[PDB]
């Protein structure tokens, strides 16, 4: 997370992606404080709430209201593709399969033809996954391996919780 | 014999019974014999053998009336007055300020008339306070029948295709019913809001999960003021642009509900929306409200004046009315024992005891 | 002519409150580079101000004019008169139920329209964004909770009320897919005691996440009867059975026996969401409620997906928006009828008269 801190302040645009990690780890409550802080810094934040991600439709949408995250920055399944390219630190809070190329580009993942958030080769895609483990697949997707698209080997809450005070 | 009689509600199109099986059990515990009419709860889905599950004597028709406690679910109609017996602890929704005629009539029947609506509205008494418990249930149920006719979800959610926005619910005239309506909408995941003159309710509104809309401006003097009714109508004009549910709540016992929202402004409200008028059982706080119906305002605000709302959630209203009645009979049968010790020094009981054994004892120490 | 213009009919189905797109959805369609036309009186169904369609950006046409467009985004089948209005070429996009509607198919093929079956979108993952049945089931999941609470005896929420403690609703969601998930969400939000069941292992994690008891699997034969035994022994304890269990293209199995219903607690509701495609409960009176002796409101509302006017119109409309996103990927404003992608290849049951049903076998 010590990286992700410096990375955040660099970003200008930040896509926060709520895919499962957010919810399970309660990372939505602390995210609300840090995003508010990023807002004060002047950072173009977009939450990309793709519904079909991990567990149940909506869910994390109202969980962000619980966290008291503004619905202005909550973009629910808005295909904010052009901002995706413009974004530097995409905080992929878990969410690997919801952004997984091998689900649509390759018809390969069990989630057959998943409309994944096309954020590969953005400016940075820090995928909060504590291991290269199978999500609903995550077969061979550059989001695991690459330099900008890379697995942050930390928990969803834990990583947010450090960057919350670090930044 | 000290037998509690649980009737069916024989008022036309009321949906309660006095007690559900679970609550009948609680009346057994009280040390009285408990008899329920032949399948009295079928309005609220519980038959004879369902009350045999609780362990209730199924009094076969009229023998229900021959009992020293009759937990009537609403007022006796003259039919039932004739059926009542003197000396009986007739514990019911009497509505004394709405029913001075009934007061004179039950005085002639010489009954101990305990008006369940007329409990002193204080902390300790809230468990006995049927007025507020049924209002509370009706508040929850107003939110229900609002989602029955609502265009949208309360529950904001991105679905596999599209965004559902969280609904904006404005409760207006926040009685206890309004507070529970906030709790209901909040459980469903709606942006809840509330307005009333009285600052006492705000604490609860904020807690159960809502924005208490300030009067963009004593409490009675304020409430009467012309600029105040302007200011209310400005809060209403403002919310009309955005809201999804309005719950019109300010029901007064006796007085018809103040017609707050002028018809014009309802037409101006955001369409695909509901105004559930709880206050519809006397007057109703919207001016559109024809009691009984869903009047769809031509924009698409269905002003649902369901007068029968406290009835409408049948087993709940029965369960909790039953629990208010058990609560009363707890302090009425403190020893157990099983004898109706009607208290006077306990001023809340002195409240509810609007008539005792003939002589009208209404009103009561405030 | 009216290429690049949409036509949205006022829907003429009985027990209907949907239009194909509400004002917000009309704006969506506008954003997609199209122009919209809607029939007059659509608002009345959708409980929305009809003038607000114009205010949003729709030509509120008087009626049949709607049919002369690029795409006719329409909710249910074209009735046979509407069929005779369908313009040769025009991309018609509706609930077709292809295999169930052989003759309707033929009539639309003669009318030479580009029929896309919004119900029969080949149900993989991006398909669900396009699939009208996803949103309709999701409508019905919430709507199971609502219509349940319309006839429910108790609260959902275990509110320790002033009067006394509430025994909560135990919401036994059978068939946790899509509508099941929405019912689980809604009931969990209320803090009703959710118990849910679905065949696929993935739902287990989800039910567990919502503080909700997952009913274990004890398949197909032999198991179908153990599902029955679970649902009976569970029906004793539960309140609201949200019976979603539907297998696409098959009638909903009669898992809720009348006997099972009459064994339950009173004051309770079994909502058949799968009512229209088979009836999962037996006691399901299609298009009505029926209260039993024991006191369970079996709500067999076939019309559940229609029952929530503005949002149903919104979400069906956004399924259409997602379809036009995959079709008109440039968002140029005319219907690029994509055949390269599997999903459009399957949903376009009839490309302009030529019956292009199905897609090559894309295993769901
Ligand atoms: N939401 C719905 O409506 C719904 C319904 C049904 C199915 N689904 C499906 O779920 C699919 C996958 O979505 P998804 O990628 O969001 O979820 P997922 O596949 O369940 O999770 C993906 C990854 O998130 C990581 N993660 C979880 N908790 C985290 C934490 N505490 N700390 C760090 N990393 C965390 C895990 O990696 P580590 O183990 O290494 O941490 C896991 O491999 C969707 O494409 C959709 O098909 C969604
Ligand atoms: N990738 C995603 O995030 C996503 C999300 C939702 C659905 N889907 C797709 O939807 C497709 C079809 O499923 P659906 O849910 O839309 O269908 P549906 O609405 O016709 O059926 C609803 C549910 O009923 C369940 N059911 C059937 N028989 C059952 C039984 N005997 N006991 C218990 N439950 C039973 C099914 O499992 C299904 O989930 C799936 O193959 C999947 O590809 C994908």
């Amino acid at each position: 997370a010590e990286e992700t801190a410096e990375l955040l302040k660099n970003s200008h645009s930040v896509i926060i992606t709520p895919g499962y990690g957010m919810a399970v780890a309660q990372a939505q409550y602390p995210v609300a404080e840090i995003t508010e802080k990023l807002r004060a810094r002047g950072i173009n934040v977009r939450f990309g709430i793709h519904p079909v991600a991990g567990r149940l439709p909506g869910h994390m949408n109202v969980l962000l209201a619980e966290a008291k995250v503004p619905y202005d920055i909550v973009l629910e399944m808005d295909e904010i593709n052009d901002d995706f390219a413009d974004t530097d630190t995409v905080l992929v809070i878990g969410a690997n399969d919801t952004v997984n190329p091998a689900a649509q580009d390759d018809p390969k993942s069990p989630i057959a033809g998943m409309p994944v958030l096309e954020v590969w080769k953005a400016q940075n895609v820090i995928v909060f996954k504590r291991s290269m483990n199978t999500g609903y697949a995550g077969v061979q997707n550059p989001l695991f391996f690459k330099e900008n698209t890379h697995m942050l080997f930390g928990d969803a809450k834990a990583s947010v919780d450090a960057i919350l005070k670090a930044l | 014999h000290g037998r509690i009689g649980i009737p069916r509600e024989r008022l036309t199109n009321e949906t309660r019974v006095a007690a559900t099986p679970k609550t009948v059990e609680q009346l057994l515990k009280l040390g009285f014999t408990v008899a329920v009419e032949s399948g009295a709860g079928q309005l609220a889905s519980f038959d004879d053998k369902a009350f045999v599950q609780a362990g209730a004597e199924i009094v076969e028709g009229n023998s229900v009336w021959q009992s020293e406690i009759i937990l009537k679910v609403n007022a006796p109609l003259d039919d039932e007055i004739a059926l009542l017996n003197p000396g009986t602890t007739l514990v019911s929704f009497i509505w004394p300020a709405q029913n001075p005629e009934l007061m004179q009539k039950l005085a002639e029947r010489n009954v101990t008339v305990m008006a369940m609506d007329s409990v002193p509205r204080i902390s300790r008494a809230q468990s006995l306070d049927a007025l507020s418990s049924m209002a509370n249930i009706a508040g929850y149920r107003a939110i229900v029948e609002a989602a029955h006719e609502f265009g949208r979800f309360f529950t904001g959610q991105i679905t596999a295709a599209g965004k559902v926005p969280p609904a904006k619910v404005m409760v207006i005239g926040a009685g206890v019913a309004g507070l529970a309506a906030i709790g209901a909408a909040n459980s469903l995941g709606a942006i809840v809001r509330a307005f009333d003159t009285r600052p006492e309710v705000k604490e609860q509104v904020q807690s159960m999960g809502a924005e208490f809309l300030e009067l963009d401006f004593d409490g009675y003097a304020k409430v009467m003021s012309d600029a105040f009714i302007k200011a209310e109508m400005e809060l209403f004009a403002a919310q009309a642009k955005e809201v999804d549910i309005i719950v019109t709540t300010a029901l007064i016992p006796g007085k018809p509900a103040p017609k707050l929202i002028t018809r014009e402004m309802v037409d101006s409200m955001k369409a695909g929306s509901v105004i559930v008028d709880l206050a519809a059982q006397n007057g109703g706080n919207c001016e559109y409200t024809v009691p009984g119906e869903i009047f769809t305002t031509e924009n698409g605000v269905k002003v649902i004046g369901y007068t029968d709302l406290p009835g409408r959630l049948p087993t709940q209203s029965s369960q909790l009315y039953g629990t208010n009645l058990v609560n009363l009979l707890k302090l009425l049968c403190k020893e157990k024992d099983g004898n109706i010790t009607v208290d006077f020094d306990d001023v809340v009981i002195r409240g509810v005891t609007v008539i005792r054994a003939g002589e009208i004892t209404w009103p009561a120490p405030p």
